């Protein structure tokens, strides 16, 4: 076949990222996978004149391991090739559909050869234990999974293969983000999964092997909830006054005068204050301003998406997506009904938020994670199932905004 | 035309080879170069080149007080040579080595000179022996092998050695070979004679590829002085530590000292370096004299006593479990040992990072576990069982209320005090029948004067004046004042997001003395509930103490 010429941004060097240490279990699994990938010609061993590196991880998507390559750095340095040039446009309707199924189509890329000049930039290293050996060094001969240039190069073949199916089903929306197809329809569930199986069989008969559905209709921005007590203490009103004051930055028009009036004096926190008629109306009026949605919040495609996550205890995790502070494009809550632990829940929550973000805007958000860097770097693969990896940083400051979003 | 296959080398794009001129030298130093070069030329290592080669690189002739050695300053060529895959930055840790019946250490002689250099790159290695007082043109040579001191030599040698070793490694699967620099470390669990036969085979296998190796009479014997370690057949330890005694200490003196102490921490249990390290905080210059703290003097003395005794570590058995145990040594300082059998320690270590101004013990214990986890993965390829002096009730309460996600390994409680515990727990609901203090504090940013006050439900009011503080430090001193003048149960109400955040984190050790005093009060108290309200919003108790402190 014919390789598509690939170039990095002019004046940009390849990735030189550190390979993380791995357990012997994951190392052996990587050597098995790569030995057979080498036999199949998809990767080749490289010499010391190749200085580039990209980290590799062993996960499970499950008795069989799989290799996951963190191409985040190479993707940043190739952005001219997978965006602007050969960019795959994002349909605004996928979020509107009632059912969306995600299809792993990443195995297609291993047919297409990679530009021989660009292959040195995909170099990776299987690490040794205790620095006893130099790592095992490979580079890719075919389009690698996780590199954003792989779906861009394959885009023409994918459009061709899907052209009959899109003809037969004109109201089904199909969007490709990296290694996955997102297929959305307003059909009935069992009728929707039939169309999904048809598409799968269509793909399989054309040589594209493929191995829980989303429902964007239910998603929304959550409204701020206020409590309802049968008897309110001074402390209860204070927290009620503080929460309404925090919301005064986003929703204009929340009033606290009648509520503050009930606390005039130097009262004991434990004292029981009756809700006057005038304050009950203010609390009732404010319960309606929070029902209405905010205005003026528009997604800018030129700006990064940011996702913050708070641990609320009891397996619950709130989150907010935004681009400029206090302008939340999406808020939501995740709930682990599980055998669970904090890392498993955060890892699962990050994948849910990223998938929701892929559906709505077509790009992954940057995560501010409430966890210590080294702990995340040690255990994040233990529950990682997606084939992509978002950017993240570690918020060491606590949220006193924990109970606000609770 | 060499058996070993060359690695293709390129210069950085847009650069040319070095054109550095050769400085004139003595007729006696020229005599040394001329003789060394004709021997290197006879050995094919270098070749004379025509006049068309436009590149040069200086050469010098040194000797130590005595055959001379040739020295080439490749600094300019190195700058223009492409990058290579990074050679082993880290080295193996002795506690990760698996115990072997026999172990052999072989060093490769003229390692770099035994590997060919890419033909197209040889032009850029040209150098010149100077003629006596420029009487004639100098002799132009170039390298055909990996030059010593060139950027690419270590990486290309290591790869060439790897490939050269692959045939022998197939026909001998039980023999284990480790590579480091010009060394091979060979270990087998075969019979000493059988192992000795195999070594002699590998020597000839390497000699056939051109790699000189020592004979059985010239091979080093245990104990091996390897990278600051002593390797005995059944034990490892560090090489002897020499902590100097000095009347005055420079910044550089202390940096040497903490380095040696850090080095001792891997096998010597109980080493502490925090107080000494604090001296280097903001250390401007290496020559700056640092007055030793009384705490640094005691820390150093304690270290001297531990080092007086001798300790050793054991090698690794993959068939026995890996166990890690942590002990608290002092406020902020922790120590650990990792062992498979009860009193045979593989290695030891410390952890003493505060990771911020204020922390708690359970958080620091979790961080020490995290540091051991990363270290066990690097050294042994797995995480160990943990024996920890904390009870499940303590840790479970903490990690459940802690706002960060945390991974708690499988661990057993070992009752060997000091046990890690929660010294206090704030109330989660306000307290009935406890006095409600409304605290506030203020500070003029210019004059740096301040005050902290309280107003209570029972009608009590107080203001204490403050000399040199900030708005933040007074907001903390206002909470301290309410704790000082309250019963065993108190409800405190502040408008300070700063002070609430510090207290809600429930620290038990801080580098601020005021916070340490609040911590002392929080312990003595039976029930403390801390509440927050938006400032300047007319809330009853906050408005009064705000007006009081503002006057
Ligand atoms: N100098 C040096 C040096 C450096 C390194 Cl990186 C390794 C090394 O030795 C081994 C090499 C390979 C293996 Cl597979 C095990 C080794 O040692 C395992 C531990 N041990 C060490 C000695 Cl000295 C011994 O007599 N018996 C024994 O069991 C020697």
């Amino acid at each position: 076949i014919e390789t598509v010429p690939v170039k990095l941004k002019p004046g940009m060097d390849g990735p030189k990222v550190k390979q993380w240490p791995l357990t012997e279990e994951k190392i052996k699994a990587l050597v098995e996978i790569c030995t057979e990938m080498e036999k199949e010609g998809k990767i080749s061993k490289i010499g010391p004149e190749n200085p580039y590196n990209t980290p590799v991880f062993a996960i499970k998507k499950s008795t069989k391991w799989r290799k996951l390559v963190d191409f985040r750095e190479l993707n940043k340095r190739t952005q001219d090739f997978w965006e602007v040039q050969l960019g795959i446009p994002h349909p605004a309707g996928l979020k509107k559909k009632k059912s969306v199924t995600v299809l792993d189509v990443g195995d297609a890329y291993f047919s297409v050869p990679l530009d021989e000049d660009f292959r040195k930039y995909t170099a990776f290293t299987i690490p040794s234990i205790n620095n006893e050996t130099p790592g095992i060094r490979y580079q890719y001969n075919v389009l690698p999974q996780g590199w954003k240039g792989s779906p861009a190069i394959f885009q023409s073949s994918m459009t061709k293969i899907l052209e009959p199916f899109k003809k037969q089903n004109p109201d089904i929306v199909i969007y490709q983000y990296m290694d996955d197809l997102y297929v959305g329809s307003d059909l009935e569930i069992g009728q929707h999964r039939t169309k999904i199986e048809e598409l799968r069989q269509h793909l399989l008969r054309w040589g594209l092997t493929t191995p829980y559905e989303l429902h964007p209709d239910k998603w929304t921005v959550q409204p701020i909830v206020l409590p309802e007590k049968d008897s309110w203490t001074v402390n209860d009103i204070q927290k009620l006054v503080g929460k309404l004051n925090w919301a005064s930055q986003i929703y204009p028009g929340i009033k606290v005068r009648q509520l503050s009036k009930l606390l005039r004096g130097t009262k004991a926190l434990t004292e029981v204050i009756p809700l006057t008629e005038e304050a009950e109306l203010e609390l009732a009026e404010n319960r309606e301003i929070l029902k209405e949605p905010v205005h003026g919040v528009y997604y800018d495609p030129s700006k990064d998406l940011i996702a913050e996550i708070q641990k609320q205890g009891q397996g619950q995790w709130t989150y907010q997506i935004y681009q400029e502070p206090f302008k939340n494009l999406k808020t939501g809550k995740y709930a682990r009904m599980r055998h669970t632990n904090d890392v498993k829940q955060l890892t699962e929550a990050v994948q849910k938020i990223t998938t929701e973000s892929i559906v709505i805007w077509g790009k992954t958000p940057k995560f501010k994670l409430p966890i210590q860097k080294e702990t995340w770097e040690t255990w994040w693969t233990e529950y990682w199932q997606a084939t992509w990896i978002p950017e993240w940083e570690f918020v060491n400051t606590p949220p006193l905004v924990k109970l606000w979003y609770q | 035309i060499s058996p070993i296959e060359t690695v293709p080398v390129k210069l950085k794009p847009g650069m040319d080879g070095p054109k550095v001129k050769q400085w004139p030298l003595t007729e006696e130093k020229i005599k040394a170069l001329v003789e060394i070069c004709t021997e290197m030329e006879k050995e094919g290592k270098i070749s004379k080149i025509g006049p068309e080669n436009p590149y040069n690189t200086p050469v010098f002739a040194i000797k130590k007080k005595t055959k001379w050695r040739k020295l080439v300053d490749f600094r300019e060529l190195n700058k223009r040579t492409q990058d290579f895959w990074e050679v082993q930055l880290g080295i193996p840790h002795p506690a990760g080595l698996k115990k072997k019946k026999s172990v052999t250490v072989l060093d490769v002689g003229d390692a770099y000179f035994s590997v060919p250099l890419d033909e197209d790159f040889r032009k850029y290695t040209a150098f010149t022996i100077p003629s006596i007082n420029n009487e004639t043109p100098g002799i132009r040579y170039q390298y055909n092998v990996l030059p010593q001191g060139w950027k690419g030599s270590p990486a290309i040698f290591q790869s060439s050695m790897t490939k050269i070793l692959e045939p022998f490694a197939a026909q001998n699967p039980d023999i284990v070979i480790y590579q480091y620099m010009d060394d091979l470390y060979v270990g087998s669990d075969l019979e000493i004679g059988q192992h000795r036969t195999k070594i002699e085979e590998l020597r000839q296998h390497l000699l056939r590829w051109g790699l000189t190796t020592p004979d059985k009479k010239h091979q080093k014997e245990p104990p091996f002085l390897w990278m600051g370690y002593e390797l005995h057949p059944d034990k490892w330890t560090v090489q002897p530590i020499v902590l100097p005694e000095k009347d005055s200490w420079t910044v550089n003196d202390i940096q040497k000292l903490v380095g040696k102490l850090n080095w001792a921490s891997q096998i010597y249990p109980g080493i502490k370096v925090r107080q000494l390290s604090k001296l280097l905080r903001g250390t401007k210059a290496l020559t700056e004299v640092i007055p030793l703290t009384e705490e640094a003097e005691l820390e150093l003395a304690e270290n001297r006593e531990i080092l007086k005794e001798p300790v050793h570590g054991v090698y690794y058995d993959p068939s026995k479990d890996l166990i890690a145990e942590i002990q608290k040594q002092g406020q902020g300082q922790w120590t650990y040992q990792i062992y498979q059998e009860p009193f045979k320690n593989l290695k030891t270590g410390k952890y003493a990072r505060m990771r911020g101004a204020h922390t708690n013990d359970v958080k620091q214990l979790t961080e020490a576990v995290q540091k051991i986890t990363t270290e066990s993965i690097v050294i042994w390829g797995k995480t160990p069982k943990f024996k920890l002096p904390i009870q499940k009730e303590t840790w479970e309460t903490w990690w459940t209320e802690y706002w960060q996600a945390t991974w708690i390994p499988e661990w057993e409680f070992v009752n060997t005090p000091p046990l890690v515990k929660l010294w206090y727990q704030l109330e989660k609901e306000p307290i009935v029948g406890a006095e409600t203090f409304y605290v506030d504090g203020a500070a003029n940013r210019e004059t740096k004067l301040g005050k902290a006050g309280y107003v209570t439900n029972k009608g009590r009011q107080k203001v204490v004046p403050l000399t040199n503080t900030t708005n933040q430090k007074t907001e903390l001193q206002a909470i301290y004042l309410a704790l000082q003048d309250s019963g065993l149960e108190v409800n405190i109400v502040t408008d300070s997001q700063y002070a609430l955040g510090i207290i809600q984190a429930q620290p038990d050790k801080s580098e601020s003395e005021l916070v340490n005093q609040i911590i002392e009060q929080l312990i003595k108290k039976e029930k403390v509930y801390l509440a927050w309200v938006p400032a300047h919003k007319g809330i009853g108790g906050n408005e009064q103490v705000d007006k009081l402190v503002s006057a």
